[PDB]
RNA sequence: AGAGACCGAUAGCGCACAAGUAGAGUGAUCGAAAGAUGAAAAGCACUUUGAAAAGAGGGUUAAAUAGCACGUGAAAUUGUUGAAAGGGAAGCGCUUGUGACCAGACUUGCGCCCGGCGGAUCAUCCGGUGUUCUCACCGGUGCACUCCGCCGGGCUCAGGCCA
RNA sequence: CCGGGACCGAGGACCGCGCUCUGCAAGGAUGCUGGCGUAAUGGUCACCAGCGACCCGUCUUGAAACACGGACCAAGGAGUCAAGGUUUUGCGCGAGUGUUUGGGUGUAAAACCCGCACGCGUAAUGAAAGUGAACGUAGGUGAGAGCUUCGGCGCAUCAUCGA
RNA sequence: AGACUAAUCGAACCAUCUAGUAGCUGGUUACCGCCGAAGUUUCCCUCAGGAUAGCAGUGUCGACCUUCAGUUUUAUGAGGU
RNA sequence: GUCCCACCCAUACCCCGCCCUCAGGGUAGAAACGAUGCCCUGAGGAGUAGGCGGCCGUGGAGGUCAGUGACGAAGCCUAGGG
């Protein structure tokens, strides 16, 4: 046909609404973007098969593109909530990222993103108090 | 005031651009890439009954 | 646009006779060669004639209706009889039409 | 957290390139301007004069735009911006924009402490 | 430098100061070296001079690139059709001036030597016979090659 | 300092198209892959001609294609990295198989009516990835008003 | 009468103001400068020192760090206070030193072996649902040598600056 | 062959060349140890010290010198617009191409639609009257990328002889 | 006396044409990167003269195919000195 | 005056690091990439007139960031820092 993921990448490689460009790097706000980097590898909204992970109240929520529902945005996302042990979450995410050939190149990124979200959901450790240094600050 | 304010465009190129924009309007990823909130839209292109 | 100009980069570094009352409508006579003569026939009928589905008819082409006054003789014609009505004709064009089996009719 | 392991940061030059005669005229800013006079001693590079910037001073590609801790500054305006650094807490540090109010700053600092993202100006508006 | 000595140095591939090349002695090359005597010092190198030159500062011209001669595979790939498959073959060809001396010497990149340890003579830009450093010094080139290599 | 009487020369040919056509970019990527992973010189020539500008890619007409189809070339696939135009002086179009960047509407209609086939360059890459049994054609480069007034 | 990819008080008409005014020229003519307290004058009662202007208290205000010199309040230039230098110029570049003042970094993390707690989103099987059609989620089952957090130790590893 | 000293440690799973082959000094630094864990290292500012260092712009000629401008600060301040060519780049259509003088229509200076004429191009040459482009697979010869059934066919283009 | 005609006279003052013209004088506004110059060569009537060769930068394109070269050697000239 | 020995230091020469430019390579039955990217190897670096490329900045317009803001926007000062 006239439309492909390669076409969409050439159309939106230089500008899209998800693009966040700064001096130290280019980031993306796309929900189907693992690692939030602007590239063809991680452009989930561009690629036909794509994975995204968002936090839940406890655990992660993983969405994957359905290839047979590309023109139906209400039913284009296959959504699973993992609220269980981190190891089972990693196993299931790696299985749906690698076992059936559905973006096996995104496997490490997906597992790492799930690990980062589960790490952030832990309670934080209170910081040591700041030490006053020198003469004008100390006195 | 006699600066050249208006631009003459070929009608064929105007129609070509309109066709390309209509074709891009049926591509659901480009709708999201242009900032539109279409996650709850049942189908693209969205066709509603003329009786409504 | 001003932003693309080189000035923005350079910011900081600076016979014969005379014809009185000529009327071109006198000398209006556009010419067409014979290799474009079949293009004046409508496309479907031209395809029928060139394939050979019309062996008992001949096309009559009025050049003045298409805007041409002289039939010139560049190219070659297929062996199909064509009646051509023109104000002017060259000798080679008339000869090639006669070899193709048609006639050149003179009109005003 | 601690930044990713990197090669030692080398600054080839720490002093700034002061504009010629800006120390003597107050209408001249110290921002660098290339002297274009044909008899100019700085432009002709006589010794004992001010240096001129060139690409030979350029920094290592591995450590360019790195703050001394080893992070790269990323400007953030709100919590949805600081959540963009979820996967980059060892390479990018958040820097809150100057026009963000104190309540939103507290929200950003809380979210970044959850995410393990270093904030360069976390003591602001306290 | 006048255009004729400049052209001769360009053809001898002596484009920078302290560049050295190996030259096979014919009349056709001897006259060129005689012309560029105001800029060069030359002589007759021995086996020692050849072997530390090739071992320490040996670079080959491999597809127009200056590659250090650190493995015999490079020598075999670039000079194996002439029977030179090793660095000792290259040393032998250069020292004995074999039938493929042109190929071996041109494969060798021009040697980029350092300044001599101990310096030159006090008046450097005179002929060797007058107490200077220029011209033919014959077997005395070896001490200069030791100092500059 | 080193005496370099000669000077190293930067390349004087295009390495990429100036065009912003995304489909042309896709063709450029495909033929970069083909010219890198195959030994056929045809793919390199096609990639070079894809880089070119419009005055370097003059149109090729059906009469020119019909002329070059003679003398044992009737079964070869015609390849033109340019626009293929119609010639109404050519009354009988022979059966042919042409791959081109684009066709005019009359040229495509006349080829299909004569019974041949029209391909794009990506279809050409699919069917003949090494350019076998192909006739590569160019249009008249010097047939231009600027070249006449040079 | 409606508009602008126009200008924003040294701009835009000369004129955003008692502007073709004030002023100049015998005259014909020439022809400016000049907007902004505050939401609201609430534009400072009263006491005290001064001949007064004003000052000081004390008040109004959200603010007088807005006092009819009035929004913000830059530079040149000036005063006071603090530091320093100076035997017929200073200023500048490279590199130390002294004094003064500062940005980071660090504060511990991960993984094992034990002990004590608190829970059963342990494995398998069954049914439903979705999917990438073999992978998951949900409800039952687990009965604590299985999983998940916490708390004490012990051990290994990695950890900042100068040597 | 054996000492003594200085400066440097780029790369980051394995792959290779090798050797003295349980391994290695063989395609780039590791191991051990101590003090400190902060203004100690480091940085900025002021000043002293050693060394270095003419006042910028302009003009002139070959060059200097002469000459000219510069008390200081803020704001303003100089290759622009239109028409017409020409070369190059991108784009649409292509022997055609150009809707926008005009008409239709409109959510009304927008957008959309329409077509007769006309412009340029499709034929040149001559002062003009006028005449007007195939002997041949649109020719022969030498090159020529590419393709080939490996005999050849031969794009663009160039040179040459013909029509 | 070229004197005076409102401090204005070898041609008053005022407004306009008018932003008159200058080849002459002055000035002409961020940074980094890649290249990078030149002075009778040849012709024209000169100074109050012109073109022009040569030297450069960006694009391209062609098989970037042929190879060429401010050099030596060989043969042979000039210089037999 | 000649001869001899050692020594001093240029942005010159040698070795190493880094920056940029240029050149030559590798990279899809994609576990796949700001391919306008990344990896490997080599050489080079003065510059007036002049030519070209890339970036920074200012006033305004369309789109976008469900952008910042009286819990303080723009502006201004700053021997305070990146």
């Amino acid at each position: 046909s006239n439309v492909s993921a390669d076409l969409i990448w050439e159309v939106s490689r230089n500008y899209n609404s998800f693009l966040v460009k700064q001096r130290t790097g280019t980031f993306s706000r796309d929900a189907l973007n693992l690692t939030n980097q602007h590239s063809r590898k991680h452009a989930g909204f561009v690629n036909d098969k794509a994975l995204g992970i968002v936090p839940a109240e406890k655990g992660v929520k993983v969405i994957a593109k359905k290839v047979k529902a590309a023109n139906k945005p209400a039913s284009s996302l296959y959504t699973v909530t993992y609220k269980s042990t981190a190891r089972k979450a990693y196993k299931a995410i790696a299985s749906q990222a690698a076992k059936h050939g559905y973006r096996a190149d995104l496997r490490q990124a997906a597992v790492a993103r799930a690990s980062a979200i589960l790490r952030s959901q832990r309670p934080v450790k209170p910081e040591p108090p700041k030490k006053l240094r020198g003469a004008a600050a100390r006195r | 005031i006699w600066r050249k304010w208006h631009v003459k465009i070929n009608q064929g190129q105007k129609r070509f651009a309109t066709a390309s924009a209509l074709a891009a309007s049926a591509v659901a990823p480009l709708l999201m890439a242009r900032g539109h909130q279409v996650s709850t839209v049942p189908e693209v292109p969205l066709v509603v009954d003329s009786a409504a | 646009p001003t932003r693309f100009s080189k000035t923005r980069k350079h910011r900081g570094h600076v016979v014969g006779m005379r014809h009185f009352h000529l009327l071109r409508n006198h000398y209006w006579r556009p010419s067409i060669n014979i290799d474009k003569l079949w293009s004046l026939v409508p496309s479907d009928v031209r395809e029928q004639y060139l394939s050979g589905q019309k062996k008992d008819t001949a096309p009559v082409i009025d050049l003045l209706s298409h805007g041409y006054a002289k039939l010139l003789g560049k190219g070659r014609l297929p062996e199909i009889p064509v009646v051509v009505r023109a104000r002017y004709v060259s000798a080679e064009a008339e000869r090639k039409v006669k070899e193709a089996g048609g006639v050149v009719e003179l009109v005003a | 957290v601690a930044a990713k392991k990197h090669v030692p940061i080398v600054k080839k030059r720490t002093k700034r390139f002061m504009r010629h005669q800006s120390d003597r005229f107050k209408c001249l800013d110290s921002a660098w301007r290339k002297p274009k006079g044909i008899d100019n001693r700085v432009r002709r590079r006589f010794k004992g004069n001010l240096a001129m910037p060139s690409i030979g001073y350029g920094s290592n590609k591995k450590t360019k735009h790195m703050m001394p801790s080893g992070h790269k500054a990323f400007l953030v305006h709100n919590v949805k911006d600081v959540e963009l650094l979820l996967m980059h807490n060892r390479t990018y540090a958040a820097e809150i924009a100057h026009n963000v109010s104190s309540r939103k700053r507290i929200d950003i600092i809380t979210r970044a402490k959850q995410l393990g993202v270093k904030v360069t100006n976390a003591k602001a508006k306290v | 430098i006048p255009p004729k000595p400049r052209k001769i140095l360009q053809l001898l591939r002596l484009r920078q100061i302290n560049n050295g090349v190996f030259v096979k002695v014919t009349k056709a090359t001897a006259e060129m070296i005689k012309i560029v005597e105001p800029w060069v010092a030359y002589g007759y190198p021995n086996l020692k001079s050849v072997r530390e030159l090739i071992y320490k500062r040996g670079y080959g011209k491999v597809n127009g690139q200056r590659i250090p001669l650190t493995d015999n595979a490079i020598i075999e790939e670039n000079l194996g059709k002439y029977g030179i498959i090793c660095i000792e073959d290259l040393i032998h060809e250069i020292f004995t001036v074999g039938p493929n001396f042109k190929q071996a010497a041109n494969f060798l990149w021009p040697f980029k030597l350092s300044n001599p340890n101990g310096g030159f003579r006090p008046r450097k830009f005179k002929h060797f016979i007058e107490g200077g450093d220029l011209g033919n010094r014959e077997e005395h080139i070896n001490a200069l090659i030791r100092a500059m290599n | 300092g080193i005496d370099l009487r000669w000077k190293h020369v930067r390349s004087s040919h295009r390495k990429a198209p100036k065009s912003d056509n995304v489909y042309l970019k896709l063709l450029v990527k495909l033929y970069r892959f083909l010219a890198r992973r195959t030994e056929a010189p045809f793919n390199k020539v096609v990639l070079r001609r894809l880089f070119m500008s419009r005055i370097n890619r003059p149109p090729v007409s059906l009469s020119r294609i019909a002329r070059n189809l003679k003398n044992g070339n009737e079964k070869k696939t015609v390849v033109v990295v340019a626009t293929v135009t119609d010639d109404n002086r050519l009354l009988q179009v022979p059966k042919m198989e042409v791959a081109a960047l684009r066709f005019t509407a009359k040229a495509r209609a006349r080829i299909e009516a004569a019974g041949g086939r029209t391909l794009t360059l990506d279809q050409l890459a699919l069917e003949k990835p090494t350019g076998a049994n192909t006739l590569l054609l160019r249009g008249p480069k010097n047939a231009r008003e600027a070249v006449k007034h040079f």
